């Protein structure tokens, strides 16, 4: 199916005068692969996939030369932005970066990807031609003109369409085995006695990879829409996820009430009830 | 400021007696700066796992804090957030049940 | 493998 790389950048100024924490996390197929933080005892690039492990030593020292880079490249951008807001470093100020590179089934480019927030909002991103940007607010307008004066969109463009493309398909061959296999979800239900005979039945779907699920409860056929209550995915901390969906009407009748759980990694949509 | 959402729920499902791990799951949050507790019986668990911080495609951060715990059915687990955003500490207790 | 940035902001 779909592929990408992404690097999500953060760089949080520090009040009491020090300098800010910076921190590059690595993705490949939305799963960490790499991360450097400047916090660490020695900071450098680490695999954080076992398929990257055999990268040689001169690609994490490669690897650490550019965060060293970036890490001050931060601290000059985050003392710039501080003057656009008219903003105190006494106070912590936060700088995120996003880019990267999705590619299709064949491999091949579908779109690059740069964009920047600063304070968890947006401030300028680079637009899908990779040649023009978007400033979010008037002080974003400053940087998108400066940007433009230096010929910025070029240097990025270059990278997303160039080195991005080429390294994704090299950790796509590396990690093979690791990046295919999906893990099934495991389903069942509970049923917990509420009030008046009123029974919830909360149908359970544990153990699944990757993240994307969809649970439904069927009265005798026909879905039900309103009164199902249903949890955020979240992570076991194996690498799967749980999700639970749940419905309350059902009295003491709960075999009209029927659960269905579709993932990708199931070799047929599940189908429950009981007690 | 960006409120957290927090979870409070087990790695496996909960059979008294046989050893689990409690996860604490925040996400929604901004600044990145925050604190979490995990509590046995209101009073603070030594050793409670981190996840590295790591932020959405909203640009929010998230992070999983985790507990090797064994249930019972007097033993309560709880988790308690401080963030700039809130007024007040937000406490999750854990419900075998959710 | 990752980027460095160009121009300041």
């Amino acid at each position: 199916g779909p592929h990408s790389m992404r690097y999500f950048e953060t760089a949080v100024s520090r009040p009491g005068l020090e300098e800010p924490r910076y921190i590059s996390v690595g993705y490949v197929d939305n799963k960490e692969f790499v991360r450097f933080d400047s916090d660490a005892e020695n900071p450098r690039y680490e695999p954080r996939a076992p398929w990257m492990e055999q990268e040689g030593p001169e690609y994490w020292e490669r690897e650490t030369q550019k965060a060293k880079g970036q890490e001050q490249w931060f601290r000059v951008s985050l003392r710039n932005l501080l003057g656009y807001y008219n903003q105190s470093a006494g106070g912590s100020h936060t700088l995120q970066q996003m880019s990267g590179c999705d590619l299709g089934s064949d491999w091949r480019l579908l779109r690059g990807y740069l964009q920047f927030a600063y304070e968890g909002r947006d401030y300028i991103a680079l637009n899908e031609d990779l040649k023009t940007w978007t400033a979010a607010d008037m002080a974003a307008q400053i940087t998108r003109r400066k940007w433009e004066q230096s010929g910025a969109a070029e240097h990025y463009k270059a990278y997303l369409e160039g080195e991005c493309v080429e390294w994704l398909h090299r950790y796509l061959k590396n990690g093979n085995a690791t990046l295919l296999r999906t893990d099934s979800p495991k389903a069942h239900v509970t049923h917990h006695p509420r009030s008046k005979g009123e029974v919830t039945l909360r149908c359970w779907a544990l153990g699944f990879y990757p993240a994307d699920i969809t649970l439904t409860w069927q009265l005798n056929g026909e879905e039900l829409t309103q009164d199902m209550e249903l949890v955020e995915t979240r992570p076991a901390g194996d690498g799967t996820f749980q999700k639970w969906a749940s419905v309350v009407v059902p009295l003491g009748k709960e075999q009209n009430y029927t659960c269905r759980v579709y993932h990708e990694g199931l070799p047929e949509p599940l189908t429950l009830r009981w007690e | 400021q960006k409120t957290p959402q927090i979870q409070v729920y087990s790695r496996h499902p909960p059979e008294n007696g046989k050893p689990n791990i409690l996860n604490c799951y925040v996400t929604q949050f901004h600044p990145p700066h925050i604190e979490i507790q995990m509590l046995k019986n209101g009073k603070k668990i030594p050793k409670v796992e981190m996840s590295d911080m790591s932020f959405s495609k909203d640009w929010s951060f998230y992070i999983l804090a985790h507990t090797e715990f064994t249930p019972t059915e007097t033993d309560t687990y709880a988790c308690r957030v401080k963030h700039a955003s809130m007024a007040e500490p937000k406490t999750v207790y854990w419900d075998r049940d959710m | 493998a990752s980027n460095e940035n160009w121009e300041t902001m």
